[PDB]
DNA sequence: GGCCTTATTAAATGACTTCTCCGTACGCTTGC
DNA sequence: GCAAGCGTACGGA
């Protein structure tokens, strides 16, 4: 096992909008990016597998401006032609969207036979073809192996906070989020994963006709920020996949 | 009251025909509409037909996560494929004399509503039965316009189709309207676009409030942070200075120019150590390569015309090579000026 | 045989472009000197002069009218605008992020390999590089400048400065050696002979002291501020990435009416071009009809139509079957 | 053929103008010496002198009234104000920023070419150069100056300075050689015989020692500071580009009532002067009906209406017509 | 170690731009 | 002769 840090990656126009949330993308966006990097490396026979991800924020800019009342107003790109019945017209409908620019460093937890500088160079040659949450990777400082929590450059990790959510005032789960956020100003809501709305099956129109399919609702939770100088166990920030009988979950273990 | 509201919506036709027109359109439209809590047409209006789900569950009230099962959304959503069948969603939303909805009075079969409707149509029993027995919206297909996402399961991948939730969107947009939480309003849907999503709640909630899940405010990008990551270069060219050759200062007489260039660029542009450029051996090697050295010649040192602590870039365009004594003199002058 | 298009064909954009910052400088110091360029707030008092019906006009005609706005101006000391932006090119075949029919996937790969045999991608790569060389991405900022220079940097090699004012925007140049070399690098990237290519562009526009500069407007919807809002990028002025990309995509001179409309247009599925109120490719020349004719009916389209089709594949988009209930 | 004006129609500003920066100087030294002129914060104890109804008046009539403010004043050593600003002229023909009907674009280009055949753009250019020589852009600063010297520089040629006191603002001079030489270059630029023309001007106003100076005031929208805020450009005082451009646009002597008023108004879509609260061209000669009559009805308008129309096209604007 | 001043007042008159951002069945018309 | 393409109301906190 070993740990690879992707240091200070700059992302343009990450998809910032979720059904309940505008801002930080879904956690599944980042972990799916890491899985796509795994698949790209494996298709080159580097045979690395990536078991978990640590997300450290360094800068952000939501595409928008602050009102004099301090609230953000979200920008859109002018939409092009949208397929369907009205696609020929020069003016096309505007749907709900928001976009965020991120400066971020990714910790990866890695299995492989040859975890070394050659596989770092392979990640370097691979990462240029990928996207993060639909955003374009403009630039990155370095890709390197690390051994200790003193190696990470100063920044803030994002970690799960199920305790604060469950301990909130018990009227309702949305009320638990509201009261928790109103008591703990540093915490933020995040989309964590997906709940099956229907039993696994095959349906017409699939992206792939041959991989089993679910309809799902997004799951949300409460998370919070920890300075990398204040982390104690590296495992305390490693997001990993989990599945439970129709729940699809990112989580920290 | 109620008959006047019904009349007020129905166009400009003479009175008796326009009421009958509204009841005829209502009775035709009821069968086309479904009861649901998730609506595929909310993410993109172009997905054909009714796609959506009606989540009955309630168990997860302390599982540490939020969804439409374990949050108390109060209003059931009603959805249609096409805005021209939308009338029952308006009909049901009207308020009677007590200010309660037609939905409540229908569930009660209240004598007031029965009396009101029976004065306008004999079809009231069938209208009520149709409204109360609307089918649940069932997913039966998928489209290019629904967001379809692979999720790993045991090294296999399941193909998730993400449906947005309208009951939660209405509920959150309501509750954030009455709370101090940091929140953003999305204001993007037009009324026409919102209508063609075919939801009742989306027509009510065309411009929703949503949680502002952003990093801590000190991490926002600003010009001060941006300028701290852009680096200074000197204005002289070591390839054109008479008295420089092969990147090395050959004339002593230019030293006040190099000192003054360092001073002029450096003033107020201090960078703390963690933000400075690293002096890279690759840069020194590429400098030496440009002028054909294998190594720094005997008795010389490579100097940055703008010091790296004072904004200078670690680049070929910022380097110059000096003799040890001239290097000492320039270093001493810069230390004296910048108070190192 | 292939009956119809697949249920979920999707192409990622192959010619990605990043947001551009503006900087300001003095032309003779442009290689070393740069200062930030700031978006400044500038509220404005107007007369009411829009077209009004006469019964409203006689009530409104003399009223004053305040308006909010933002505007951007060089300093009184600088005279040259500077733009820095990046480009990333990806191979065409590998950018097909989805397709739900392996038979169709085989067919489209076969036709792309045929096009690589006919052209590689060199003619399209030349036209894209020519739109970098034209400095067309300046948009309104091009409308007057004394001197313009474009510098293209590829993997830390710096090519010579284009005198971008020497090109006519209506005409693409086949024989400029630097355009040819960069076009070969891009064509090699599109064909899959490399997995990626990074291109960094610097451009200098010598406008004049205190002259106005035009970043792209935001599109935002707000209850109060209908006034003009400009794009701040990291606090400095910038251009939206989509507007630079839309500048590069103006390669197309193949649409059928071209002998009567001698200007190029943006590559689009129906030839929609926002400067003209009519799509230039309805009906038989529209992209859907051409790709269906090329893959379902296996017709050997003339090379201009292959140029257009492959240019739309480079554009990327969502290209499924017309969806059904 | 042409049924109506397009869904979208926009013209870019052809007479682009910079912000203006103020400087202060002593007039004898003026070619060699300039200092920044700063804006000073003030707050002021007014009286409640506004018109009050009697029930309010008898309760508040004597009260003091503190107010926020700003002001600009020359030093006690300098005696002349200096204004630096630039102009950047662009071709009128190539200014059409958006359209939605290529027939309409062809028609408007045909009419501009017809105008360039009937006349140069010279007859407008001479009036714009007159409004430079008039120093109308001084606005309130022109009142009671001792001597006003305007210097026009075009790409490192400096033209002989204008004695701006000598021009009656109600008249446009046709035969001044320097005005004609500048106006020829402007006319060549508008006709598209040149790609651009950068004009810089320096205007010296000898006011008097320590006297007040009037930069353009900022707009405010119920902001918490309701008090007078003045425009700062690069920290020194300045004028908005809008207000100088408006001063230059005061060329119009073709509105119908002119023989009863005999003064030029700002070129405007309805001829709405602001110094006099009656519009001079509602209805029959409003811009919309003149351009529609010139293009849609293809009628050969008299040359003074073409002058006005082309002056609005020089101004630029949005002329989009909603289609039923 | 003690303390951080008492009154009075916060203006008037006008204005807040125009354009685009709708899916669909229903059935009538043109193309293969 | 049969199916694809196009103009139009329809509907609404």
């Amino acid at each position: 096992k070993g740990y690879i840090l992707l240091e200070k990656v700059n992302i343009e126009n990450a998809n910032a909008f979720n059904n309940i949330i505008v801002g930080i993308p879904a956690i599944t966006s980042f972990l799916g990016f890491a899985r796509a990097l795994e698949r790209k490396l494996n298709a080159k026979e580097i045979a690395i597998r990536i078991n978990g991800v640590g997300l450290e924020f360094h800068e952000y800019e939501l595409k928008g401006y602050k009102n004099k009342r301090g609230q953000y107003v979200t920008s859109c790109p002018l939409p092009g032609s949208i397929p369907g019945q009205n696609e020929k017209k020069l003016d096309a409908h505007i749907m709900n969207q928001a976009y965020i620019d991120l400066n971020m460093s990714f910790l990866l937890e890695v299995e492989g036979p040859h975890v070394d500088m050659s596989t770092c160079k392979s990640i370097k040659s691979t990462m240029e073809t990928l996207r993060i949450a639909g955003g374009i990777i403009r630039n990155y400082k370095k890709i390197r192996l690390i051994d200790t929590l003193a190696d990470i450059p100063y920044g803030y990790f994002l970690t799960l906070r199920q305790d604060n959510l469950n301990d909130a005032a018990g009227d309702d789960m949305l009320d638990k989020m509201i009261h928790a956020l109103q008591q703990e100003d540093t915490l933020v809501p995040i989309a964590v994963g997906f709940k099956a709305l229907s039993e696994v099956g095959h349906v017409e129109g699939q992206r792939d006709p041959e991989k089993d399919h679910c309809f799902v609702e997004s799951i949300f939770s409460l998370g919070g920020f920890e300075c990398s100088k204040i982390l104690e166990d590296i495992n305390s920030c490693l997001w990993r996949y989990k599945t439970e009988e129709g729940l699809y979950l990112c989580t920290i273990i | 009251l109620r008959n006047k509201i019904l009349a007020a919506i129905s166009q400009k036709i003479p009175e008796e025909q326009k009421i009958n027109k509204y009841i005829e359109g209502l009775f035709q439209s009821i069968d086309k509409n479904h009861l649901a809590t998730h609506v595929a047409k909310f993410t993109e209006t172009n997905s054909p037909g009714n796609i959506g789900a009606y989540d009955i569950l309630s168990s997860d009230m302390n599982c540490g996560y939020l969804d439409t099962a374990n949050a108390g959304w109060k209003e059931p959503d009603i959805v249609t494929n096409d805005a021209k069948y939308k009338r029952p969603q308006g009909f049901v939303a009207m308020e009677m004399s007590d200010g309660r909805t037609v939905m409540e009075h229908l569930q009660e079969d209240s004598a007031e509503l029965r009396h009101e409707m029976e004065e306008l149509t004999d079809k009231y029993d069938e209208i009520r039965d149709g409204i109360l027995n609307m089918p649940s919206m069932q997913p039966y297909r998928t489209n290019q316009f629904i967001k379809q996402v692979f999720f790993p399961v045991g090294g296999s991948y399941h193909l998730l189709s993400i449906l947005p939730s309208t009951v939660l969107n209405y509920e959150v947009s309501d509750r954030l309207y009455r709370s101090k939480i940091p929140k953003i309003r999305l204001r993007l849907l037009s009324s026409n676009a919102a209508s063609t999503t075919g939801s009742r709640l989306v027509s009510k909630n065309k411009w929703p409030l949503v949680f502002q899940a952003l990093p801590p405010k000190f991490l926002e990008k600003n010009l001060a942070k941006a300028l701290d990551k852009e680096y200074l270069l000197p204005d002289i060219n070591i390839d054109e200075l008479e008295g420089v050759d092969n990147g090395c200062l050959i004339d002593e007489a230019l030293l006040p120019l190099i000192i003054d260039e360092g001073k002029r660029k450096g003033e107020g542009n201090y960078r703390p150590r963690h933000l400075r450029d690293e002096r890279k051996e690759e840069t020194v090697q590429a400098f030496l390569d440009k002028y054909g050295y294998c190594n720094i010649p005997v008795g010389y040192e490579v100097h940055h015309i703008v010091p790296l602590s004072q904004g200078g870039a670690d680049s070929i365009k910022n380097m110059i090579m000096l003799s040890i004594e001239h290097h000492e003199r320039v270093t001493e002058a810069h230390a004296s000026y910048f108070k190192w | 045989t292939l009956k119809s298009r697949p249920e979920n064909l999707s192409f990622a954009r192959c010619l990605n472009t990043t947001e551009a910052k503006f900087w300001q400088t003095d032309f003779l110091k442009r290689h070393t000197f740069k200062l930030p360029l700031l978006i400044t707030d500038k509220a404005v008092l107007a007369s009411k002069g829009h077209e009004m019906p006469p019964d409203k006009l006689e009530k409104e005609i003399m009223d004053p009218n305040p308006q909010k706005s933002q505007s951007c101006t060089l300093s009184t000391e600088c005279d040259t605008l500077r733009i820095d932006f990046g480009i990333k090119v990806l191979p065409v075949k590998e950018s097909m992020y989805s397709c739900s029919d392996y038979n169709y996937r085989t067919a489209i790969y076969q036709k792309i390999d045929e096009y690589i045999a006919e052209d590689g991608f060199l003619t399209l790569a030349k036209r894209y590089v020519n739109n970098i060389a034209n400095a067309r991405f300046l948009w309104r900022n091009r409308k007057g400048a004394e001197i313009i220079e474009t510098i293209v940097t590829i993997e830390d090699k710096e090519y010579p400065s284009f005198n971008s004012k020497s090109f006519n925007l209506d005409t693409f140049v086949e024989d400029n050696a630097t355009i040819n070399e960069i076009a070969q690098q891009i064509a090699d990237t599109f064909a899959g002979k490399r997995e990626y290519l990074n291109i960094y562009v610097t451009c200098f526009v010598k406008i004049g002291c205190a002259m106005e500069v035009y970043p792209s407007q935001e599109m935002t919807f707000d209850d109060d501020d209908k006034g003009k809002k400009l794009f701040k990028f990291e606090g400095s002025a910038g251009m939206h990435s989509q507007k630079i990309n839309n500048a590069l995509r103006t390669i197309d001179t193949w649409y059928p009416d071209y002998t009567t409309y001698e200007f190029p247009i943006p590559v689009e599925n129906y030839g929609a071009a926002r400067s003209i109120g009519i799509p230039f490719r309805p009906d038989t020349k529209s992209f859907y009809k051409l790709i269906d004719r090329m893959i379902l009916k296996n017709e050997d389209l003339p090379i201009e139509d292959k140029h257009y089709v492959m240019a739309i594949l480079i554009r990327g988009g969502m290209f499924s079957k017309k969806q059904e209930k």
